[PDB]
């Protein structure tokens, strides 16, 4: 009974379990949006459970984002591992998973599981060729991991859940190390977090992602961030390629995965956004890669 | 910046 469901999914051991919220979380509680435009704080020590770094063996580098699911299934962007124009191209004994961490160099002792990955699944049908279309990887852990207070897998949206959440309007949350800041003719400095970040955004209109970008926008991609604009508190680019985009159900206060951070826009000064991959319309590959895999 | 971990993982 693999992410054929899991149980527990999305109640977080340190907030939901103990009747506890995190500083931020009314906001994606809204139904309207207009108004608390947060900017991008550090994470809460066990406010997002389910994230993963994925981690170069050697050089030893922090190549993406990753997102808990199961015990043992990892989700993440398949260009995070697979990209020509680039020479990316990973192999299961290239990596290691790490899950449990708020530091974002710390080896941390007693908190983390750091496991091995025995096989890794890309959507048969990703673009690397034009626009990332089905930027969707499942990565197989080596050996099931335990949960703890620090890790605990989020849930898959179901039929309704997107139907309802997904939408303009309504706020996302994104958590990561930074790495979607990837630049060469910047200075980085009040920056490269030192511990895991945070930012809720609001979710696009689809007419209005594609105008934004010259890239094809397809049905398995929406884009979410503030209006480029004057006050505009939270980026996008504050993310991790291949990390988690999530959304609290407010029928039974759950989490669930919306969306993978797949690109971002104008990740500099021009108001753009960040785009991600759609969870739910890619969710049959994942039911059976999973239902079918494992080696 | 990344702090060295446990030889056992590689
Ligand atoms: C990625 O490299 C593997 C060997 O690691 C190769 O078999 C595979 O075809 C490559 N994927 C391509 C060329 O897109």
């Amino acid at each position: 009974t693999f992410g054929s469901g899991e149980a527990d999914c999305g109640l977080r051991p340190l907030f939901e379990k103990k009747s506890l919220e995190d500083k931020t979380e009314r906001e994606l509680l809204e139904s309207y949006i207009d108004g608390r435009i947060v900017e991008g704080s550090d994470a809460e020590i066990g406010m997002s459970p389910w994230q993963v770094m994925l981690f170069r063996k050697s050089p030893q580098e922090l190549l993406c984002g990753a997102s808990l699911i199961s015990d043992r299934w990892v989700l993440t962007a398949a260009h995070c591992l697979l990209y020509p124009p680039w020479d990316k191209n990973f192999t299961e004994n290239d990596l290691l998973v790490r899950i449990g961490k708020h530091s974002r160099t710390r080896y941390e002792r007693n908190i983390e599981k750091i496991s091995m990955l025995e096989k890794i699944y890309i959507h048969p049908r990703y673009n690397w060729r034009e626009n990332l279309d089905r930027d969707i990887a499942l990565m197989k852990l080596k050996k099931p991991v335990a949960f703890s207070d620090y890790i605990h897998p989020v849930c898959l949206p179901d039929r309704e859940t997107a139907a309802s959440l997904l939408q303009a309007g309504y706020k996302g949350r994104v958590t990561g190390w930074g790495n979607l800041k990837e630049t060469w003719t910047a200075n980085v400095g009040k920056g490269q977090p030192s511990v895991l970040q945070v930012v809720n955004l609001p979710i696009v209109e689809r007419p209005v992602c594609k105008d934004s970008t010259r890239i094809r926008i397809t049905d398995n991609m929406f884009c979410a961030g503030y209006k480029p604009d004057e006050g505009k508190r939270g980026d996008a680019c504050e993310g991790d390629s291949g990390g988690p985009f999530v959304m609290k159900s407010p029928f039974n206060n759950r989490w669930y995965q919306m969306g993978i951070v797949s690109w971002g826009e104008g990740c500099d000064r021009d108001g753009k956004y960040g785009f991600y991959t759609h969870v739910f319309r890619l969710k049959k590959w994942i039911q059976k890669v999973i239902d079918q895999f494992g080696e | 910046d990344f702090e060295e971990i446990p030889e056992e993982y590689l």
